[PDB]
């Protein structure tokens, strides 16, 4: 049925140009209005604009008009969104979504029935850097201890995202990988923790597997007591 | 533009009991045909927004019976009969009468449960990290309810300010709890001048503030 | 010899002839032609306002939204309209059109529409609006139907009775088009609508219509013996149009808002656009002339001379030329 | 026609006269030559130029009459065929062509009258001082120089001066 596949993810610096895209399938691309929605980290949805790919008539939003250029191409069922000079405020996730299929200039613009996966556009003066992983050791408990807590600290990386697994996916239960925070330097830093029985600390091996695709980095840090 | 206003902003709801979200419009969304040009959208955590209700009351293909939209003209409402871990997320109403399309402020809806205290843990910086020149101490509040919590750092009984960041997990599918970490960031030069490090935690499910601490070098 | 004086009249190398009561082809010294006989042979603008040229489309196809007529979605204002003699894209699905000439007469008063959506396809939830397509009326290669109207059929072996109405909240008059499907046989009507004897009632402040689909053994036109029939009305501001039916209802999606009313015409011509501008236009071509009369075509538009069925109209000004 | 001068007495127009529509040809001691009557020519040009406006106006005024009669017809009969329009177009075309033929008859008759009127203007100045040859020419008993021709064309001819001989 209907499918909207986007062309993420992007990482740029202030001043650079960019053109994200979105390919529609399973219907008449030219017949349906297709548009864009911005969502800045932690905030709500911001409608940017739509375009009717048969006529190429564009319905911009006054907040976004003359600041981003929406496009469309029937020949390969693609809608796009462009920037001339990027800024740090444009750092967000951009959703592609299908709209009405009304051929008139005044109508029901909904339903926004099919959405894309979004593309992460990251914009800062910092450049791509791999993460530095450090162990958070389990010990030490009063007397014996019932349940123990251990983890990994993934520090100083850019851009997002990073994927953390434990024992190559063998340990999922009790795990908590926290959302990253933007440090004052400009690099990201999260921590991943997991709770296990204190009995297992003596025998069980615990390795976290950090993968930062943007830097082609793969780090496996062994976490053990003392 | 047509401005949209949602309420409430947060909505903790028990597994059994129902929920209700209001969405007010600045302008009449009722069309000459009789239908109200208004949709509702659900954004589950980590996922894209999805169509829930259109155009006013009709359920989108995959939407269960519990969800139902109602109201006309300027004031609308989304009712849910029962709410479960699947239904958590930010609910957005949007008008589709006039360009530009406008969304509401969103209504976050978590699962409500009984008060549960956090398990507090503290971690000293690894020897590999000190080599780099920086030292970060991590405090950890594991599985607690409600989301609200106080994590306060004290180095040699001295309250720390402007040198620690927090991060909260999304609500859990199984036990409906939250986890929170806090990282005190120092230089190696500073870290090796003080001995006692402690994060004092305060939370509804605790009778008094719990303190987990350690001495530098064991 | 003696001196003398004589009396006479003018002569010259003129060969201009004129007709009188008693004589035909009388050569005179001077004459005035008052009949324009020539034209540039192109379809032009009228004071910089370009006409709506439908190519191989008809008016019915344009308004109903024929799949082949995809240029004429949201057309700009026109000075006049052009339509070929036998446009191949008329009604793709074999059918008729009620008061079609009356509608064409009404288009002479109109210079510009604005298409607005009145009843979106999405609204039809109890009925299946996706199906209702047809071969020999193709869109994008596939079987399809008119763009501005919806062929509604059954949903899950059910066609619930419809009760919709649109209230014209605009300030302009609204042209609305709907239709009825006359089925091929009793088996088809059960297949499409699940109701043996259906009806379609349409009512405004002025109009009140009651329809019933007729069954008949008709000839196969384009491989389809079943027939369609379309109607229309002007919905004045603040007046509502009330639809009710339980089958055979070709519902409207868009109406046409009458935004400018002036002087216009629909002219039969096989000619195409010529990228020119003129003060006077005919189906045969444009006329740039200061004559009071012409003999090109009876139908004209703009600031024109008057049409005579004569080949020649010359006035004698001078006198009889000799030799 | 009624006062036929063209196909009347003179047997052709003069190509040598390009000053106006009507005029004279003198011949005497000094020498012969053509010359047009400035008064009758100028009056005729101003007379005909308005005649063309009024005849064009006449044709327009009853194109509207034939049209108005068709408009009344169109509203009354519901089932009128397209052949009816042609009927009214023929009626008007018949009258359009007719009105040109009639006005062309008058215009050529108008010139015949004016040539005849000029001839009568000249003879009544001369009276019994000249012979009348009967082909649009007068031959003087007295002697007439170029200044004497001036007085004939202009209008102030003096009969008393020439008593047969002078
Ligand atoms: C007056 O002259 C015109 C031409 O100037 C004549 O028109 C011709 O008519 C004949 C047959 O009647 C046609 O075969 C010719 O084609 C016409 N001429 C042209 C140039 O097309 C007209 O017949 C003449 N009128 C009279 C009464 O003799
Ligand atoms: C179409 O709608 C109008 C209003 O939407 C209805 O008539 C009145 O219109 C005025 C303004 O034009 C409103 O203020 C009134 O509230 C309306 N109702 C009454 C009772 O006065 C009109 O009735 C509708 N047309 C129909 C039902 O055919």
């Amino acid at each position: 049925e209907v499918q909207l596949v986007q062309s993420g993810a992007e990482v740029k610096k202030p001043g650079e140009s960019l053109k994200i895209s979105c390919k529609g399938s399973g219907y008449s691309f030219s017949d349906y209005w297709i548009g864009w929605v911005r969502q800045m980290p932690g905030e709500g949805l911001e409608w940017m604009g739509i375009i009717y790919p048969a006529s190429s008539e564009i319905r911009y939003s006054p907040s976004f008009q003359g600041l981003v250029t929406i496009s469309r191409d029937k020949s390969i069922n693609t809608a796009s969104l462009q920037w001339s000079s990027l800024k740090a405020s444009d750092t967000a996730i951009y959703y592609c979504a299908r709209h009405a299929s009304c051929s008139a200039r005044s109508c029901y613009w909904g339903p926004v029935d099919y959405w894309g996966q979004g593309t992460l556009v990251t914009v800062s003066s910092a450049s791509t850097k791999g993460p530095s992983v450090f162990p958070l050791a389990p010990s030490s408990k009063s007397t014996s201890g019932g349940t123990a807590a251990l983890g990994c600290l993934v520090k100083d990386y850019f851009p997002e995202p990073v994927t953390v697994s434990w024992n190559s996916g063998a340990l999922t239960s009790g795990v908590h990988t926290f959302p990253a925070v933007l440090q004052s330097s400009g690099l990201y830093s999260l921590s991943s923790v997991v709770t296990v029985p204190s009995s297992s600390l003596g025998t069980q091996t615990y390795i976290c597997n950090v993968n930062h695709k943007p830097s082609n980095t793969k780090v496996d840090k062994r976490v053990e007591p003392k | 533009d047509i401005v949209m206003t949602q309420s409430p902003l947060s909505l903790p709801v028990s597994p059994g009991e129902p929920a209700s979200i209001s969405c007010r419009s600045s302008q009449s969304l009722l069309h000459g045909n009789g239908y109200n040009y208004l949709d509702w959208y659900l954004q589950k955590p980590g996922q894209s927004p999805r169509l829930l209700i259109y155009l006013g009351s009709n359920r989108a293909s995959g939407v269960p019976d519990r969800f139902s939209g109602s109201g006309s003209g300027t004031d609308f409402t989304l009712k849910i009969s029962r709410v479960e871990a699947e239904d958590v997320g930010v609910y957005y109403c949007m008008q589709a009468l006039q360009t530009p399309l406008t969304f509401g402020g969103g209504t976050k809806v978590e699962i409500k449960r009984t008060v549960a205290a956090p398990s507090v843990f503290i971690f000293p910086p690894s020897d590999e990290q000190l080599k780099s020149g920086t030292a970060s101490v991590v405090c950890l509040l594991n599985n607690f309810y409600p989301r609200e919590a106080k994590v306060q750092w004290k180095v040699d009984n001295a309250l720390q300010s402007g040198n620690s960041q927090e991060s909260v997990t999304e609500q859990d599918s199984k036990d409906s709890t939250y986890s929170l970490s806090s990282t005190l960031t120092l230089s190696k030069a500073d870290y090796e001048k003080h001995k006692v490090y402690a994060c004092e935690v305060t939370h509804q499910g605790l009778s008094s503030p719990v303190t987990k601490s350690f001495n530098r070098g064991e | 010899d003696p001196d003398q004086i004589c009396i006479g009249y003018h002569a010259n190398n003129s060969t201009e002839q004129v007709d009188t009561i008693m004589e035909k082809n009388v050569t005179v010294t001077h004459a005035q032609d008052i009949l324009e006989k020539t034209h540039n042979g192109k379809l032009c603008d009228l004071d910089g306002v370009k006409p709506l040229i439908l190519r191989d489309c008809s008016v019915a196809g344009w308004l109903l939204g024929n799949p082949m007529c995809d240029e004429f979605i949201n057309v700009p204002e026109w000075s006049y309209i052009v339509e070929k003699a036998n446009p191949v894209n008329d009604l793709c699905y074999p059918g008729d059109f009620n008061d079609y000439e009356e509608l064409k007469h009404l288009l002479s008063r109109i210079n510009h529409f604005e298409k607005i959506q009145i009843i979106p396809k999405s609204s039809w939830s109890s009925h299946e609006a996706s199906l209702g397509v047809s071969s020999a009326c193709p869109y994008q290669g596939k079987s399809s139907f008119f763009r501005n109207v919806v062929w509604l059929i059954k949903k899950d072996s059910t066609y619930p009775t419809i009760k919709r109405s649109y209230n014209n909240t605009n300030q302009e008059d609204l042209l609305v088009l709907w239709g009825i499907h006359h089925p091929n046989d009793a088996a088809e009507q059960t297949k499409l609508y699940q109701n043996p004897t259906t009806y379609i009632s349409v009512g405004t402040s002025t109009l009140n219509q009651r329809l019933v689909p007729r069954i008949a053994t008709r000839s196969k036109v384009k491989g389809l013996s079943g027939r369609m029939e379309f109607f229309w009305t002007i919905l004045k501001p603040n007046d509502a149009i009330n639809f009710e039916s339980n089958g055979n209802f070709i519902a409207p999606e868009y109406a046409y808002k009458i935004v400018k009313k002036g002087d216009s015409t629909i002219m039969k011509s096989e000619l195409e656009y010529g990228n020119c501008n003129t003060k006077c236009q005919t189906p045969m071509g444009a006329i740039n002339s200061s004559m009071p009369f012409h003999n090109i075509h009876p139908l004209t538009i703009g600031e024109c001379p008057k049409y005579v069925k004569s080949n020649r109209l010359v006035l004698a000004i001078g006198l009889r030329n000799s030799p | 026609g009624l006062f036929g001068a063209i196909a009347g007495f003179i047997e052709g127009g003069w190509q040598g006269m390009v000053d106006g529509w009507y005029g004279y040809h003198h011949s005497n001691e000094q020498g012969s030559g053509y010359a047009a009557d400035k008064e009758s020519t100028q009056k005729a040009i101003d007379g005909v130029t308005n005649k063309v406006n009024s005849i064009i106006d006449k044709m327009n005024t009853q194109f509207e009459a034939v049209g108005r009669e068709f408009n009344n017809l169109e509203r009354r009969i519901e089932n009128l065929n397209k052949k009816m329009e042609d009927g009214f177009l023929d009626v008007w075309t018949y009258n359009a062509e007719l009105l040109v033929l009639m006005e062309n008859e008058r215009t050529l008759d108008f010139h015949d009258s004016n040539v005849k009127n000029l001839y009568d203007k000249v003879r009544l100045q001369l009276r019994d001082n000249a012979k009348e040859l009967g082909n649009g020419c007068f031959e003087f008993y007295h002697k007439c120089d170029n200044e004497c021709m001036e007085s004939v064309r202009n209008g102030t001819y003096d009969y008393p001066q020439y008593s047969e001989e002078a």
